């Protein structure tokens, strides 16, 4: 019965000092609300950060402090750096349970650009025993997170069949992703040239298998 | 220091129940309640309660009094969740988490359930080896199709989790009503094929475990 | 931090978190242990002791202690703090009168009851001195690492809250603290127990017709005499006192030296006290014939002292003893 | 804002703009009804009771009231303001004592009145409890909407002003506020009354012989005695008083119980007060035969009861009855 | 809602009085005084008083004291100001206001005084039209010329005040000892001279009033 709030993006690059807020909607937040700040990198790994209002967990870097500031809890990065993007939640106790606020993305300029690594596997054999082929093409350690996969069968765009994961973070903070394409045994012996096709941060990478 | 393992994550159908555990180390238990937080997919993180681990007396957010039940194995130094009579809106991650501080300073990795209607579908394990011809760089890339399985949850190891480095794991996604996985791991080119490589897959709702070691294709 | 209703809350009775209850000027050393319904000491979660929480709508604000005042006929001191429960140092007083400062208001509360000071001791003065005689007073402690005693401190019965009951835009409307338990119904028939998130009410309407009710039982309270019944059970929670009655030697009273003056088998004593001495003394014969006399006027005095002897008790000063022969 | 001469204005004799006249210690609520000569309230235009404007110069300062302080023997408690005139709730005490904080200086002002708080009833408390029963006091509104008496508040006098009376670099220069009527001579031969603008001096030198003077009458004052005649006229300005004296019931005072003893046609009664009781009783018979005792001091008392009965008031709880055949 | 309009500009010689009419609408003028200010030509704003619309007691400035003179038709919701003896010196434009809110919230439209020495001239008032060839656009400027009137003021409209958009009426200027005004109105091309246009004028001071109609050079 009360609304914690916060901004829901901040960018800023390695070096910078940033601030986040969080709001209370009932009143000032003050340190009865002993304001909580959460840090959530990818995988859905959390750590505390800060616990009444200003304590800092142990083993966190000092770049991290919490304060008030006017009516609300507030979060600061003093030389933010690159490790530091993520999402951060702040929680604010309410004299009987917890409210969480929705979150802050914090981007942190960083982590010079990488190209993806593809790989194209034919269908293995035992599955062209089941009457069925699927080509798998595993891209990994890109920077940005975002690419276009792009499957062409015999020089022809296949259209239907393909299925793309969402681009998912890995633990050095780069991403994966593996796009799928499945055919017959049939459709398989049919056909001759497959291609996975990968366009990251402008250039491209095309890799061809020949059945 | 302070690691609270959780459970892996379930997979069930609208009705049933599940106990979601959260066996905790480097602290003294008794000193350090548990919170239980839910992050639901789109909606963001939410307190579901918390459990006084030295009584034993649980307080419930009102969202969660009803269905929603805490309890310990204090013995084990572990903090349970239950969630009776699963509702399909129930999907999501949860934690747990350590009150200290003010506030909470250590989260668990999270469980995730997946309430949800369908039988049980055994994975097919395929390996994935290099083209036919060639392939010659400073390493290689290997790889392990786990295709077509339901429910939730599938394990996948690189010889028996000796193999940790180098190795990408990728989320499963359902496909006409089935779950599919995949993973990659590269090595120098002198490792493989010298040296085996074999991609170890468990369904738990089977009862199937595959051990598939990577074959040259001639 | 419980809230209850202080009985002359700066205009009158209003319901202050600092409602007091257990006035308690028992002791000896100028102190009072008093019972806040608040709750000062950490914050809500771990930390200082010398911060401050008391309940601000449903819900606390833990904060600094920066400006208390408990006070009575004259200013008090603070001694210490812990839990529900102050130590200070007050002169005696008809009344007491509590109060801190927000910052924003003064949010006091204040309260009768008969205050005083008698030092122990056969001077009756009306503070302790910085000199004297120490000798066994009763006394509360300054701190909190204390078991000597434990009080029931069970949940909170409900608590009204009408900022809940907003509007539906025709409807009258229960919401949720934080998906807390909302005991709620109307005159008119509707919903008749709540366990609920945030309700409307079909049938009535207005807001001065319906249950506002916060079963919040997640930290339980003081059990005031100015608290409604938690009406389920009796929970657990026992819970201590910090500020036992100990046998503290108070600093203490002394009174001036007498004037011994000589007669036949007779005590004049030209005295003069600082403050009402009681005197009195023991005819050392089976017949006792003893005297008691609070002096605090100055004033020459006699005793038939007899052969055996006499003793002579100026005040807390130690007793004297005499030979007439 | 009334500007008068305050008798002990921290020092000694000031003018404070908050000078006391017409204390009333009268009432027995713990309240005092005052007057200052300063009229806060309003702003000099229109707006906020909790502001605050006493006279500084021969102008006004229509500001915020920050730290007002009535006291006596100890700190009192605002009741309200309106106009000239405010109601605190005090303590007894000797004297009064009263005073704003304007921020740079204290700024205060006190005054001799005996004052003391009997609660309507038999018990003579010292201040009024939270418990009791309800009985008619006489005590002070909150409230302003009041016309239930009203005083004459006609025009000021003049008033000096000596930052007037410059120098025209050899003879003595007046000045005016805002075209005000100042009136104007000196000891020497030169104008002789004084209805003008800013006027020079030909005949005297020194300011210490002339007439700084401000008919100033566009807006009225109180009547005080520490005020000079404007010696024209009784002009207009009836003006209310806002805090009359009002038949409240008082949260008002109660004795312990006492301790009912049976005996032969007599009542042997231990008893025990908190404070200073007035019992009394009435011996039915056409023989009253009645008793006063004002009991603080706890006694077991007697009463010989005769057949067709007696009455026993323990302080203002109801009067008993009692058969003894 | 809340309008205060005031009376005309007068012109009057030293020795003269004045009273200036204040008619308030929107409020009830019961619970709001009046504050009367001064703004003098060069020196800016001043506050010459307040009249207590209750009671009926004024408040004099010091500076204002003595020649003015607040008091009001209580009944028909005006104040007025009156200045007896007129200085040479107190032509400026003084304006009602409305107290309330901790300060003033309303204000007047202001009614000028010029105190000056001069006798009585009716204006000529003489129409503008264009010249005697061509003019064709879309729309056209008619005009009026007020020349030689004294004191001031003169009102100007056009078509009895039905045509005020496309107007620009222009300040009174002394010259010669005499005022001269003027105005211009623009209408589309085909509105004139299809359909009349016609300046009014009034001089009160000469009880002067002319209708010229604007007529074609041929």
């Amino acid at each position: 019965q009360a609304v914690v709030t916060q901004e829901s993006a901040l960018t800023t690059s390695p070096g910078e000092t940033v601030t986040l807020t969080c709001r209370s909607n009932i009143g000032a937040v003050t340190s009865s609300n002993c304001a909580n700040w959460v840090q959530e990198k990818p995988d859905h790994f959390f750590t505390g950060l800060i616990g009444d209002t200003n304590n800092r967990r142990s083993g966190v870097p000092a770049r991290f402090s919490g304060s008030l500031i006017g009516d609300k809890a507030a979060l600061t990065i003093t030389g933010a750096q690159t490790e530091d993007e993520a999402i951060y939640f702040c929680a604010l106790w309410y004299n009987n349970l917890w409210v969480f606020g929705g979150g802050t993305k914090l981007t942190v300029l960083g982590q010079p650009k990488s190209s993806p690594s593809v790989t194209l596997f034919p269908p293995s054999s035992e599955e062209l025993e089941t009457n069925k082929a699927t080509l798998v093409c595993t891209i990994t350690d890109f920077y940005p997170g975002v690419v276009t996969v792009d499957w062409k069968v015999d020089g022809t765009p296949v259209t239907q069949g393909m299925e793309t994961t969402q681009p998912s973070k890995q633990s050095n903070n780069k991403y994966m992703a593996s796009s799928y394409l499945t055919l017959t045994a049939r459709a398989w012996e049919r056909h001759s040239s497959y291609s996975c096709q990968v366009t990251h941060e402008g250039h491209t990478v095309e890799k061809s298998l020949s059945r | 220091q302070i690691q609270l393992v959780q459970s892996g994550r379930e997979v069930k159908n609208p009705g049933e129940t599940v106990k979601i555990s959260c066996k905790a180390s480097g602290y003294t238990f008794t000193e350090y309640p548990m919170l239980w937080v839910k992050q639901a997919p789109g909606k963001g993180f939410r307190w579901m309660g918390l459990i006084y681990t030295n009584t034993g007396e649980p307080t419930y957010a009102e969202e969660f009094k009803g269905r929603f039940v805490f309890s310990l194995e204090i013995s084990a130094s572990t903090a349970y969740l239950q969630i009776n009579n699963l509702t399909n809106e129930d999907t999501a991650t949860y934690f747990c988490v350590r009150d200290y501080f003010i506030s909470l300073d250590y989260w668990g990795q999270g469980t995730t359930l997946t309430v949800s209607s369908a039988k049980t579908t055994a994975p097919s394990v395929y390996p994935l080896a290099p083209v036919c011809g060639g392939t010659t760089g400073s390493s290689v890339t290997l790889g392990c199709l786990v295709k077509g399985y339901f429910p939730e949850p599938v394990t996948l190891t690189w010889n028996s989790g000796s193999l940790s480095s180098g190795v990408h794991t990728f989320p499963a996604l359902l496909q006409s009503g089935l779950y599919t996985l995949s993973s990659s791991v590269t090595v120098t080119s002198n490792t493989w094929p010298s040296q085996t490589i074999t991609c170890n897959v468990a369904h738990p709702a089977s009862s199937t475990k595959v051990d598939k070691k990577i074959e040259s294709r001639r | 931090p419980y809230i209850a209703d202080c009985p002359n809350c700066g205009h009158s009775r209003c319901d202050s978190p600092i409602a007091i209850e257990e006035v308690r000027g028992d002791a000896h050393a100028g102190v009072i242990r008093i019972q806040t319904s608040a709750m000062f000491g950490l914050k809500t979660d771990g930390v200082d002791l010398a911060y401050m929480s008391f309940m601000n709508g449903k819900t606390q604000k833990s904060i600094k202690i920066d400006n208390l005042h408990v006070r009575t006929s004259a200013p008090c001191s603070l001694v210490s703090h812990h839990g529900y429960y102050i130590l200070a140092q007050c002169p005696p007083g008809d009344t007491v009168t509590v109060g801190f400062h927000d910052g924003p208001n003064r949010h006091t509360c204040t309260v009768a009851h008969k205050v005083e000071f008698r030092p122990v001791g056969r001077e009756k003065y009306r503070h302790p001195p910085e000199h004297g005689v120490e000798l066994p007073c009763n006394r509360y402690t300054h701190k909190r690492a204390d078991q000597g005693h434990y009080v029931e401190m069970h949940q909170p019965g409900l608590v009204a809250d009408h900022s809940l009951l907003s509007i539906h835009s025709a409807k009258v409307k229960i919401t949720v603290p934080s998906g807390a338990q909302v005991k709620y119904y109307c005159k008119c028939p509707d919903v008749r127990e709540g366990i609920t998130s945030s309700d409307h009410t079909t049938t009535c309407t207005d807001v001065k017709q319906c249950r506002a009710y916060l079963i919040d039982n997640k930290k339980w309270v003081y059990n005031s005499g100015r608290l409604p019944r938690g009406e389920g059970d009796t929970f657990k929670g026992k819970l201590h006192v910090p500020f036992v009655p100990v046998k503290a030697k108070c600093i203490a009273t002394l009174a001036p030296e007498p004037l011994v003056e000589h007669k036949h088998r007779t005590l004049i004593l030209h005295l003069h006290p600082d403050h009402p001495t009681l005197l009195t003394t023991r005819s050392l014969g089976s017949d006792a014939n003893p005297t008691r006399q609070w002096i605090e006027r100055p004033t020459t005095v006699n005793f038939t002292v007899t052969g055996e002897g006499l003793e002579y008790t100026w005040g807390n000063h130690p007793p004297k003893r005499v030979w007439a022969q």
